[PDB]
């Protein structure tokens, strides 16, 4: 999974 | 409200607590109790609310993934029938995921968002709707998942249009409202390309103001750059 | 018993479910309402039970040893009163643990225990008896923590009674046990003394039966034979 | 802390 923060 | 008779000072007191403890439903009740006191949050209050949110969603969201990934390949060519039973605990794990979903979203409707009028508060809390009407739309199936896809663009867009009117291009709530409505368009709204144009022109604008920055400020800019470049490096 | 309506049989799957999303929480609900059931437990059941409530409990004894940890530092000379707060969030947490502990041994005594009668229910059961009594006795203060312990103490004996006279020395439960009721004795009796001869004398008794097994009874049997050295050596 | 399983 892509990163998000 | 379950919280109610407890002092609000009290309720951040022991979030933070709960915090150290990794006790997040319990530091998520207890931001909605601070929450719901009606007055505004501070920036370190904000991010307790927004921490505490994320490790429960998280955690929704990970199991959720396993249990669908169980779910679809039982529904392949050549499975032995189960029973209900995965479907109906993927959809118990999915209510609940939604549930935490609208509480997040009723908080910041009532009325985080319209008392927001700095900058600062103003894009980090709309920033946070697009956030959990993403994850809504992540387990949406229904009549609603256009709206809902629809809510979370709206949300993260208007959180952008004052971003870029009122932070440098190096503020960490920039660069991660970037990040993650970058997130979207990859994951969500199925465009690959705005994904990646917006990920790399964000990440060109900060470095180029990076010179502005105290050192404790370049590690934080740069930390959510590094985010930006992973994702590109994932998606090109 | 909210798991009333639910088949046993889709308890215990839905309980699997839950262990390969790690929702502990859910799987100790499904495995509760299993147990209420009526039904005696297979040794899949019985391992099912005790991982997630042993799970479950495992982060609320994390959990309340920061708090704890946080409690003592507020109360040493020179420390700045911070209310009643860390108390009173260290009690909420020490009253859940409890609870929980309850749970499981409410479940041994209806009627796990009195209906388990091969040694390797009885004796696993009565090992969840001594851990759960040993779980309450790390937090407890009162005019019944003696009692606390010499509950989790009977338990644990009658558990190596059985243990010594029906099952080999590398079994195992049997090894589980020893390696628990070491710590007992270490961490709860304040007899480290009695840890070590305890955790020794198991040690060897394996190591001498080792032999007649297979290769897939020699790696579980030594696996836990390794967290006797474990102890062994943390202890020496 | 010491092991127990
Ligand atoms: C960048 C990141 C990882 N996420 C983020 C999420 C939503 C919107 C924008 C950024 C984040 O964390 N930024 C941050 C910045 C300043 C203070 C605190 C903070 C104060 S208190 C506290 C705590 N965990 N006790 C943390 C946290
Ligand atoms: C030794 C250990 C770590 N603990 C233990 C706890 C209390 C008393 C005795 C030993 C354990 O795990 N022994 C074990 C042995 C056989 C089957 C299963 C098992 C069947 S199903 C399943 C699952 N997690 N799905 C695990 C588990
Ligand atoms: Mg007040
Ligand atoms: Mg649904
Ligand atoms: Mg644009
Ligand atoms: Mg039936
Ligand atoms: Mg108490
Ligand atoms: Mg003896």
């Amino acid at each position: 999974f892509p990163a998000t923060v | 409200g379950a919280m109610g008779s407890m002092e609000r000072a009290s309720l951040i007191q022991k979030a933070k607590l709960a915090e150290q403890a990794e006790r997040y439903e319990d530091m998520a009740a207890f931001m909605k109790g601070a929450v719901e006191k009606g007055e505004e949050l501070s920036c370190e209050e904000r991010n307790l609310l927004s921490v505490a949110y994320k490790n429960v969603v998280g955690g929704q969201r990970a199991a959720w993934r396993v249990l669908s990934s169980i779910e679809q390949k039982s529904n392949e060519e050549g499975s032995e029938e189960k029973g209900p039973e995965v479907r109906e605990y993927r959809e118990k794990v999915e209510t609940e995921l939604q549930g935490v979903c609208d509480t997040v979203l009723g908080l910041l409707d009532s009325h985080l968002i319209k008392e927001a009028g700095d900058a600062e508060s103003r894009v980090f809390y709309l920033k946070m709707k697009g956030d959990y009407y993403r994850y809504l739309a992540e387990v949406a199936t229904g009549d609603d998942k256009k709206r809902i896809i629809d809510s979370a663009r709206s949300a993260y867009q208007e959180a952008m249009d004052i971003s870029k009117k009122e932070m440098p291009p190096t503020n960490p709530i920039r660069l991660g409202l970037a990040l993650n409505f970058s997130v979207f368009h990859y994951e969500i709204a199925n465009s690959p390309e705005e994904a990646i144009s917006l990920a790399k022109t964000t990440f060109d604008e900060a470095m180029a103001d990076l010179h502005t920055l105290s050192e404790d400020s370049y590690k934080d800019s740069t930390l959510i750059m590094q985010l930006l470049r992973d994702n590109l490096t994932l998606w090109t």
